[PDB]
């Protein structure tokens, strides 16, 4: 029927730096999230794995709340506290009815604003460390990532989203409460907020987010490049080969989106053989054992990744990566049609709109723009954008992958799999 | 929260159907909740 | 597959009013229930007896 | 393998050989944590078969007389299979593999490829080793000729 | 700015229309740029006979790889190419088929859904290719200890039925089904009195209904009096299943009792007590201080990597219960304290977690119809279910009215000193023995 | 002279005369038990040691050179923070327990 | 055999002079007994 809205998004930058941005879209529930600079890239050598703790820390005793508080609390109106991490954010975002999001708002304050980080808490958290890692990393992509990262960059960016195996039990309440004062401040944050109004929402950042000094430095990301070996038997091997492509926010991004869509960036249809996708067309011509092709794109503050990811028989790695190679070659060449580009366009722009569609993913985008861009941009712009690619930039979004020094990672049963210097 | 998760942890593929879909594409996400299973996009 | 694991036919077990597969057995329940705890009911009188 | 692990050096010469060899001489000395508990009855059957051949062993001795020791071989050890499954060239690759892993002393190891045991050009950088520093001298000594 | 009261007036209310042929025709219009629109049939494996178990699912296979109008890749092109995704489920009541694209591709979106379910080829070559993906899927399936549990579950507790059907079907079927049994299983179950074009976002009904009426008026109102296919009800059985294996390591249990149906009032307190003793895994933050009784047992005592409850309905019948996974050496444990819960359920539940309870399920009713996708899903299930679209606000005057004696009430009828269902794979020696199980009820 | 009574009492109990610290000698309950985990390492250890010297006095019968034993005056609470902490974290517990 | 190894293996260095000897100079070798600790040179 006739909905009552669609209301805007407002947006406050306040004096200290801090950025407020919120919807009240009059949703029954309510999604407040606090975006900070503090992913994993701000760790260095010595405190390797700390943000990762911290990510798995967010229960335990604050100044206003006790550990025991904050999760009977939260339950008792069945709310929701979570903590999201990239390797340059982290977002603690909590979910409740509307009537309640003043207790929320209060744990999440308590959360990132007062951990006590008590050193029996501390002690008695680090085996999570252990769980929470065994788990993510059974899935092989999590191992190829994180190690196609640390292989392309000397640092920064080259840090894992999970705490190495050497720091686990040695993570100290110290180097928490070090971290939380260098990132948790104020020019750093983001506070976002759905379904809350922004008078509410800017007067507690004034009153309760005015966290000053800290560090908004940090080092540039970089790019190094090289490749990482995972040997470890299974029938299948995941690969992946990127080179450097560009920093998010950039024109240049939005030519390696698009180049990303061209050539195949995940299914449109349940069991369907991917028409459409260059990539995985060239690589079937040559192939006929089961195995998956994928455009890689992942684009940072101040650098990117761009390339393709590879699951193939072990036996058929190289035949698989070496024909999705040759593909991006060919568009290289400037073998492109306006038509594959202007479905490319169609894939990107859909996509994009159904990733915000949900309160989840509207927030992650708000959130990551207010940290990365200082503002927001409406999706009408973001198309527009889009629709300015031009097939020449495309082309020569292909051409700086094929020169670019590359960066490799894969793990199986690796005697089939070519090293860099053999594509 | 209030809703399980997709998928809930403890410590497949034999077609390509069910392999499509399994290429990363993205940078690497890691989620940790009160209520939730944990997960790891990308 | 799993899939072909079929549970065999026990109607030769079954007590007569959920011998019927397309009937909701909840209308018997009590009633057996009823007959199964009527024996113990009774056994508990004979042995305070 | 925890054991011999517990030698940083033990833990950057493996690295090193992985790091420099595409295959052969990039394998390890110890069994792959992956692989514990995986190796076959038969992997270890056939390993003996392809390679515990006359034509691949030497018998040495000391303190024994050589008719007894040449008996002994004649009677006991042709082995068939013999030359067996030999393997290929190992194809220096370079490259480079890096541990963290905190302990307050650093271990690391470059290097590139020389030449084959047995050349002339190996007695050359055996002499290059000795005139660069290849061990100790002096008990507690300063290295004064390294 | 509103309060949570009034933000259920916020919700649009849905829209439903009928062609003349039957079909039904419903939405919920938003601002999204976006939108899923999809057609939900009541076809599912428990529509199906020993002979035919597997249709719906080999179906499922074929819908997407060809029409009359746009044979082989053709469809597939036309969807990737203006950015939209195609999808499908298959459950034993239920079948989808659904698009997530542009509000301004919506007349071609129902275009191409309506040509999928009235023109699909199913033709000879590709059948005998999905027979060979669904076998290897059915080899998969087979190391998803949570699926073969389930699928055991619902052997034994509807064994004799066709719930106890699994919805992929025996192996020996994919095998053998024909596309004859496959165009007669089409025939007598996709009529247009048993679907529903549902859609969800930034378009309005007047659209939707003039492009059914434009594509979907040629759908069949009528197989004949003949087929009418009709659900019988499906008798539940106290039963135990139990597949031992001591090589894989851990054990998977799934416990329950008959549920009521899809339709009855008591699933808003059963889904409320479900709520007290929620879920629960290893990667969680809350660990001792959990709420759940059981989760915080099982997180200080290490009983489970993980566990869950379940209300599973069906037409008027449904498996109410848990599933857990845990150590060899911890399946008692696990059971004794999950039996205990639901007791002290039915004879203690007090207000504070009652109300905990509710404040639970609120949260996850709102929190999951976030997105057009699951609105469309709940618009085209829910026609199907209740007849109708329930509003939140409807939800909110059911879950208000729950209290600590409903729950009691509504427990006590169908936990207490009821026969269970169970299904257990893995390491089980130590799982109870039934008449155990069946002592633990009271 | 309840002040003066004080350092009288304090001698007169005398867990002074065998080293040990007013809360080396608290009866150890639950709530005891869980602040004295809490301990950091030195306190911990000290507290371990001023015990065992104790017991090992009380085996022989004996007790410490007057210039050792504790004084009153430097006697100090080096648990109350622990266990001051530890009970409101359990009265926490209890209130919550009440619907 | 006879002869325990210098070290017994179960499951640091503050000095240059203890530091002195530590760099490896060769390959690896690794060995095992029936009787002798194992041991693994450079
Ligand atoms: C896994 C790391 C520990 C999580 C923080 C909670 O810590 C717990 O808080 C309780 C108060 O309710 C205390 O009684 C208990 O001794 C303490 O360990
Ligand atoms: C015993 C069942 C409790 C009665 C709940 C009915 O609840 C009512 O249902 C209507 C129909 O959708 C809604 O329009 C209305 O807002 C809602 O309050």
């Amino acid at each position: 029927e006739v909905p009552p809205h669609p209301q805007d998004l407002e947006f406050t930058r306040l004096p200290n730096g801090l950025v407020i941005a919120s919807l009240e879209n009059y949703a029954p529930a309510s999604r407040i999230g606090l975006f900070i600079k503090a992913g994993s890239r701000y760790e260095n050598s010595n405190n390797l794995g700390t943000s990762h703790l911290l990510r798995l820390a967010s229960s335990l005793t604050t100044k206003g709340a006790s550990s025991f508080k904050i999760t009977r609390g939260i339950e008792a109106v069945g709310g929701k506290l979570s903590v999201t991490s990239t390797r340059e954010n982290m977002a603690y975002t909590v979910e409740c009815l509307r009537d309640d999001v003043d207790i929320l708002m209060e744990f999440l304050l308590n959360v990132t604003t007062a951990p006590e980080f008590r050193r029996w808490e501390v002690a008695a958290l680090q085996p999570q460390l252990r769980i929470d890692k065994a788990v993510a990393l059974q899935n092989p992509q999590a191992h190829v990532i994180e190690n196609l990262h640390a292989a392309a960059y000397r640092n920064a960016l080259a840090n894992s989203l999970y705490c190495p195996d050497y720091r686990i039990g040695k993570v100290t309440p110290v180097e928490l409460h070090d971290y939380v004062q260098n990132h948790f401040t104020s020019a750093r944050m983001a506070l976002i907020g759905l379904g809350v109004s922004h008078p509410v929402l800017k007067q507690v950042a004034e009153q309760f987010l005015n966290i000053r000094g800290g560090l908004l430095s940090g080092a540039k990301a970089k790019y190094h490049g090289g490749e990482i070996r995972e040997q470890n038997g299974d029938s299948l091997v995941h690969a992946a080969l990127v080179a450097e492509s560009a920093a998010i926010g950039s024109a240049e991004a939005n030519a390696f989106s698009v180049l990303q869509h061209v050539l195949g960036a995940g299914p449109h249809v349940k069991r369907g053989s991917n028409a459409t996708s260059s990539l995985y067309q060239a690589v079937a011509k040559g192939v006929h054992q089961p195995f998956d092709v994928s455009a890689f794109n992942a684009s940072y503050s101040d650098s990117g990744l761009f390339g393709f990811y590879t699951i193939s028989q072990a036996a058929s790695a190289g035949d698989v990566i070496k024909a999705a190679y040759n593909q991006v070659k060919t568009i290289a060449q400037g073998n492109l049609s306006n038509p594959d580009v202007q479905a490319a366009k169609n894939k990107l722009k859909a996509g994009y709109l159904m990733s915000v569609e949900s309160s989840e993913g509207f927030l992650d985008e708000v959130g990551s723009q207010a940290l990365a861009a200082g503002s927001y941009t409406p999706p009408s712009t973001v198309l527009q954008q889009i629709d300015a690619v031009a097939d020449a930039d495309v082309i020569n979004a292909a051409k700086k992958f094929v020169s670019g020094r590359k960066s490799m990672a894969a793990s199986g049963n690796l005697g089939h799999t070519p090293f860099i210097d053999e594509l | 929260a209030a809703v399980p998760a997709t998928s809930e942890s403890p410590v497949s593929v034999l077609c390509r159907e069910s392999l499509r879909g399994q290429a990363a594409g993205r940078p690497l996400v890691a989620s940790v909740s009160l209520n939730v299973p944990a997960s790891v996009r990308y | 597959s799993h899939t072909d694991i079929k549970v065999p036919d026990f109607s030769d077990y079954r007590r007569p009013e959920v011998l019927d597969s397309t009937k909701s057995s909840k209308e018997s329940s009590e009633a057996r229930k009823g007959f199964s705890y009527l024996v113990t009911a009774t056994t508990t009188v004979g042995v305070a007896y | 393998k925890a054991v011999a692990l517990q030698n940083p050096q033990a833990h950057v010469i493996e690295n090193l050989h992985a790091a420099a060899y595409r295959n052969a001489l990039a394998n390890s000395l110890y069994c792959p944590d992956y692989r514990i508990g995986k190796v076959t009855p038969v992997e270890l059957h056939d390993y003996v078969q392809n390679h515990f051949t006359s034509a691949r062993m030497a018998l040495i001795g000391l303190g024994v007389s050589h008719p007894v020791l040449k008996q002994v071989a004649e009677q006991f050890l042709n082995i068939r299979g013999g030359l067996g499954l030999s393997g290929a060239k190992a194809k220096y690759h370079g490259g480079e593999i890096r541990e963290q892993n905190g302990d307050s002393l650093v271990h690391a190891a470059l290097v590139a490829e020389s030449a084959a045991i047995g050349s002339a050009e190996a007695n050359a950088f055996s002499v290059l080793q000795h005139v660069l520093g290849a061990g100790p001298h002096v008990k507690r000594g300063s290295n004064a000729t390294s | 700015t509103a309060t949570y009261a009034q933000a259920l007036q916020s919700v649009p209310e849905t829209q439903v229309s009928q062609l003349d042929n039957g079909l039904r025709v419903a939405s919920e219009q938003s601002s999204q740029p976006t939108c899923t629109v999809g057609v939900w049939i009541d076809a599912g494996s428990r529509y199906e006979s020993e002979k035919n178990n597997g249709a719906g699912y080999f179906v499922e296979h074929l819908a997407f790889k060809g029409t009359k109008n746009r044979p082989g890749n053709a469809l597939e092109k036309e969807v990737e190419s203006m950015g939209a995704h195609l999808n499908a489920y298959s459950t034993r009541e239920h079948t989808a088929y659904y698009i997530k694209a542009l509000s301004k591709d919506l007349p071609k979106a129902v275009e191409l859904l309506a040509d999928i379910v009235q023109n699909c080829s199913l033709e000879d070559s590709q059948i005998e290719k999905e027979r060979d993906v669904i076998l290897q899927e059915l080899q998969e399936n087979d190391t998803s200890m949570r699926d073969v549990v389930f699928n055991y579950l619902h052997a034994t507790a509807f064994q004799g039925t066709p719930l106890a059907q699994s919805v992929e079907g025996p192996s020996e079927n994919v095998r053998k089904l024909s596309r004859a049994d496959l165009t007669e299983y089409l025939s007598r179950h996709y009529k247009a009195p048993r679907m529903v074009l549902a859609a969800a976002g930034g378009l309005e009904h007047r659209q939707l209904l003039d492009l059914a009426q434009k594509h979907f008026s040629g759908l069949s109102g009528t197989y004949d009096e003949d087929a009418v296919p009709t659900l019988s009800p499906c008798r539940f059985t106290g039963s135990q299943i139990c597949h031992r294996e001591d090589g894989l390591p851990l054990a998977h249990v799934a416990i329950a009792v008959e549920g009521p149906g899809w339709a009855h009032p008591d699933n808003v307190a059963l889904q409320v007590a479900n709520a007290i003793i929620g879920h629960y895994d290893c990667t969680y933050g809350g660990g001792a201080h959990l709420s759940s009784p059981l989760a915080s047992i099982a997180a200080t005592n290490k009983l489970c990597q993980s566990f869950q409850t379940f209300n599973i309905c069906y037409a008027d019948t449904g498996l109410l219960g848990a599933h857990f996974v845990c150590d060899h050496m911890s399946i008692d444990d696990m059971m004794f304290v999950l039996q205990g819960q639901w007791m002290r359920l039915c004879t203690s539940a007090t207000e504070s977690e009652v109300l905990r309870g509710k404040n639970l399920l609120r949260n996850a009713l709102v929190s999951h119809l976030d997105g057009t996708t699951p609105v469309c899903e709940d618009i085209g299930r829910s026609l199907l279910t209740y007849g109708r679209r329930i509003p939140l606000a409807e939800w909110e005057s059911r879950i208000a009215e729950v209290d600590a004696r409903v729950v009691r009430e509504v427990c006590s009828k169908y936990f207490y000193d009821q026969c269970p269902a169970v299904a257990g794979f893995g390491p089980i020696e130590q799982l109870p023995d039934y008449n155990r199980i069946r002592s633990g009820m009271f | 002279w309840l002040e003066g009574i004080r350092k009288w009492y304090y001698n007169a109990a005398g867990f002074n005369k065998l080293g040990l610290m007013r809360d080396d000698t608290i009866h150890e309950n639950d709530d005891v038990k869980e602040a004295i985990r809490r301990l950091p390492e030195n306190l911990y250890d000290d507290r371990v040691f001023r015990i065992k010297r104790a017991l090992d006095l009380s085996m022989r019968q004996q007790i410490l050179p007057k210039e050792q034993w504790t004084k009153y005056e430097e006697d100090k609470s080096y648990l109350e923070p622990y266990l001051k902490e530890v009970i409101r974290e359990r009265k926490e517990r209890e209130e919550w327990a009440k619907k």
